[PDB]
């Protein structure tokens, strides 16, 4: 979805890929499930965490199809319709996540769709800590991996008071990526 | 495999020419070449045509064309730099660059018909608009008058397409004014962030009748000069009779922006046969400052302020002579047309330019190296002089000092410039030069030139090297460019250049070489200097009067004006009283002043030669990449790097 800016992506491939993920490996009820899990377990990130991995899944490819979505939405007429099922099934089950991983990857896909406001933002809000990060414990690479998903978030919600000392605590830790379980960590800083 | 090359200039500009330079280097057969102009960064596709075939039979050499366009996509960014990518598909193989775009488009030169103006009176203006190769173009310009705080009061916008380009406007003075100085400012609409000024000056006045010069014995003042500064008064008639009063007039000194005042300076000489003489000496002016010490005087300047009278007593003129230096030296040594990159080993060139204190260029001059005093020249016309040395082959830097021997003049009088100069770096330090030798005369359109290539190089490479390539920079575009073959053991050839018009008033001729040496790699080895051309019309524009006799007409009395020039051209005109410029004669358009914009537009830096073979290109303000990977220097930046000083 970036690539289309600077090389040419072949759009048949690409929104087939979108239409096999749809029709496939989605569930009726919203769920996208995995079917092999990658070699290189090192490469997802946070997402190798298995404590709310379904709701951090489905929301990881919501948030790729809705940024596809201006390409694919003339060659699969199914897009809104299956974004629709999956943001009723991370909306139901918002307010249970405890993570602030999971809420910072929920926050993203649910402002895209307009569905992050009232309690479903106020957790989002109160999930920051210091009000320039959104952190839980153990490494760091995954407390970047997690504030670089609700900068886009605060991005795509148009509040701009919340996002100064997000930046500057970005650059105050001096992060330029690279590094054995990096992956996930150092696309999604330099996005933001 | 053979190798492919494009040249072409470090900036292109919009709405202009662009010359495109394509060549191969040891080719077989004919390769046809696709070229393509591509947007930076992204891919949005901005020019599309042209393609070309190098032939053996050309030497595989193919010279296209291209126009870059400006639309509001263009525009948008004003203020911070942006940059485009050429394409050319060489058969199979392509070689692409990204190349630094300017935004200006041309020049804008406006014509005023007085240089001061009354309150209630009409002030008339042409505005020239020519490109960037002088040569009128129809563009939409948008023009501004603005205050002496800086408010625009009245604008305009208009085109000249199909006019010739030429804007005759018109704007009436209110009497309700602040007087002062007022500014014109004119920008093209395809370029906003390029702006053109030029100024005038609004008073309360009646013109008057006679003019005065003040005139210094000399244009500076040395400081032990125990008889002091003389300053010789001429007054007359503006019709050109002598005037006959009384003068008096004032000295003082200037120091940076702020001047001061000497008043016991003031004399009083009555001005007889049109003239009048005073002499500051140089104890008043040392009573004059409260610090004795004659060594800080030095870099400071002086002012003459005259007041003069005529003894019927009815009319006055204040004039004003300034910027008079006190200095230790009748004269200034600059080596800024010497290029400060030697050959080890091969014989150097050096173009010493000399001038006045105040800055005209010094006259006839001797000057010689500190190093051994055989070695002397005079000055030219210009102000230049030649001198060279026999360089050995040091890769260490090699300090030159130039002093003058002009007779009479004592040691302290005589001034001097040191200068380093830094060694060619070969590649892979092979040794293998180029050197560059041409004659140093004034040039005029007409004449021809020799340009001497000298190939320094192993015997059994020698036969390798089959042509030079050389190409003409004039006016920060390519003009002329070609191949000059070269047969074995003729390591010095000769090429008879013609000038023409189109080569004023500087330009920078390249060459280079190239082969495959040493351990199999290709090497590329190059050469610069530039030339100064004699500033003239590129046309040839001649006011002169139709009637032979009749001397000095009545009022009134028909005159005929004849007027020679080229054909085909349309001349504006205007007649002024000469008692304007006698009390303001500033922001004067001339034709040299033309070519000093341009000149100020260069995109090349240096006067030759350079670090390497891409220092070369980079400093003549060329740009280099072929196949096998050699290329210039990366330059982001529109302007030239600053010397020292
Ligand atoms: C009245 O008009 C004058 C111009 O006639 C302006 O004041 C001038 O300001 C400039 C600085 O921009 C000074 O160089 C001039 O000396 C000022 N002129 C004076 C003091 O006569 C301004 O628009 C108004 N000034 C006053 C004092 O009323
Ligand atoms: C580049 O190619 C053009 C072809 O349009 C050359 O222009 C011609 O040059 C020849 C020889 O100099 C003249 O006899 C012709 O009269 C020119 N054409 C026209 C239409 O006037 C141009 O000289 C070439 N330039 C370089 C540097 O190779």
């Amino acid at each position: 979805s970036l690539a289309v800016n600077l090389i040419a992506i072949d759009s048949q491939v690409l929104c087939g890929a979108v239409k096999w993920l749809i029709l496939e490996k989605q569930k009726p009820d919203g769920v996208f499930q995995e079917d092999a899990p990658v070699i290189h377990q090192e490469m997802i990130g946070g997402l190798r965490n298995n404590n709310e991995k379904d709701m951090a899944l489905t929301a990881f490819v919501l948030i790729s199809l809705q940024e596809a979505k201006d390409i694919c939405e003339e060659q699969v007429n199914s897009l809104p319709g299956s974004i629709t099922k999956a943001g009723d099934f991370l909306e139901a089950n918002y307010m249970n996540l405890q993570r602030s991983y999971t809420v910072a990857i929920a926050g993203y896909a649910l402002a895209q769709m307009g569905r992050l406001k009232g309690p479903l933002l106020n957790k989002f809000l109160t999930t920051a800590k210091d009000k320039n990060r959104w952190e839980d414990p153990g490494k760091q690479l995954y407390n970047v991996e997690a504030t670089s998903y609700a900068l886009l978030a605060l991005l795509q919600l148009k509040d701009f008071d919340f996002v100064p000392p997000v930046v500057r605590w970005l650059n105050e830790q001096r992060y330029y990526g690279g590094g054995y379980g990096s992956t996930q960590a150092t696309f999604m800083v330099f996005q933001a | 495999s053979p190798m492919y090359s494009i040249i072409t200039p470090n900036i292109l500009r919009l709405e202009s020419e662009e010359t495109m330079v394509l060549e191969a280097h040891d080719a077989q057969g004919d390769v046809p070449v696709t070229v393509t102009v591509h947007d930076f960064p992204g891919k949005k596709l901005v020019l599309s045509s042209e393609k070309t075939v190098l032939t053996p039979a050309t030497n595989h050499m193919g010279n296209v064309t291209f126009t870059i366009p400006a639309n509001r996509e263009f525009k948008s960014e004003k203020g911070r730099n942006k940059f485009v990518t050429v394409q050319a598909t060489f058969g199979t193989q392509v070689v692409e660059k990204v190349v630094l775009v300017s935004l200006q488009s041309g020049y804008l030169f406006i014509q005023t018909d007085k240089t001061i103006y009354t309150p209630g009176s009409t002030v008339l203006y042409r505005i020239f608009t020519v490109n960037h190769k002088l040569l009128p173009v129809g563009r939409t310009v948008m023009v501004n008058i603005e205050n002496p705080e800086g408010i625009p009061v009245k604008q305009d916008s208009l085109s000249s397409q199909n006019q010739l380009g030429v804007l005759p406007l018109s704007w009436d003075i209110p009497e309700l004014v602040n007087m002062g100085q007022w500014k014109i400012r004119a920008y093209y609409e395809n370029s906003p962030q390029q702006v053109f000024s030029t100024e005038f000056e609004v008073k309360e006045y009646v013109l008057p009748s006679f003019e005065v010069i003040v005139e210094p014995t000399e244009k500076f003042y040395y400081i032990y000069n125990e008889k002091g500064l003389e300053v010789t008064i001429t007054a007359r008639f503006l019709y050109g009779k002598k005037v006959e009063g009384t003068a008096f007039v004032i000295f003082g000194i200037q120091d940076g922006e702020q001047r001061i005042s000497l008043p016991e300076s003031l004399k009083r000489i009555p001005i007889e046969d049109g003239s009048g003489e005073v002499v500051l000496s140089r104890k008043v002016l040392l009573d004059g400052v409260q610090n004795p010490r004659a060594e800080d005087l030095v870099g400071k300047s002086l002012y003459v302020s005259a007041t003069v009278i005529l003894h019927s007593g009815s009319d006055m003129v204040q004039a004003e002579r300034s910027g008079i230096p006190i200095v230790t030296s009748p004269y200034q040594i600059h080596f800024t047309k010497t290029p400060k990159y030697f050959k080890p080993g091969m014989p150097f060139d050096l173009m010493v330019f000399v001038t006045n204190p105040d800055g005209s260029p010094a006259y006839r001059v001797p000057v010689a190296v500190q190093g051994e005093d055989t070695v002397q020249s005079l000055t030219q016309g210009d102000g230049v002089a030649k001198l060279s040395i026999n360089t050995h082959p040091s890769q260490k830097p090699l300090s030159i000092t130039v002093r003058t021997k002009k007779q009479e003049l004592s040691e302290a009088e005589q001034a001097t410039r040191t200068m380093q100069a830094l060694p060619y770096s070969t590649v892979g330090n092979s040794n293998n030069y180029l050197h560059l030798s041409v004659l140093r005369t004034e040039l005029r359109p007409g004449e021809t030139l020799n340009v001497n290539f000298l190939l320094r190089m192993d015997r059994a490479h020698e036969a390798k090297i089959r042509y030079y390539t050389y190409l003409i920079m004039n006016k920060g575009r390519l003009l002329k460019a070609g191949r000059q073959v070269r047969e074995p053991g003729q390591d010095l050839v000769v090429l008879p250049l013609s000038i023409t018009t189109d080569f004023i008033p500087s330009f920078r001729l390249v060459a280079y070489y190239t082969l495959i040496g040493a351990s199999g790699q290709r090497e590329v080895v190059a050469d610069s200097v530039w030339v100064d051309v004699k500033d003239s019309c590129v046309g040839s524009l001649v006011v002169k009067s139709g009637q032979s006799e009749d001397r000095q007409p009545v009022p009134g009395q028909q005159m005929t004006l004849k007027i020679e020039g080229d054909h085909g051209a349309r001349v504006v005109l205007v007649a002024v009283d000469k008692g304007v410029f006698v009390l303001n004669k500033k922001n004067k358009l001339t034709q040299s002043k033309i070519w000093d914009v341009v000149e100020k537009a260069d995109i090349g830096c240096t006067p030759g030669s350079g670090k390497d073979y891409a220092g070369v290109f980079s400093d003549a303000g060329l740009t280099f990449t072929s196949s096998s990977g050699q290329q210039t220097a990366q330059r982001a930046e529109l302007q030239c790097p600053q010397p020292a000083a």
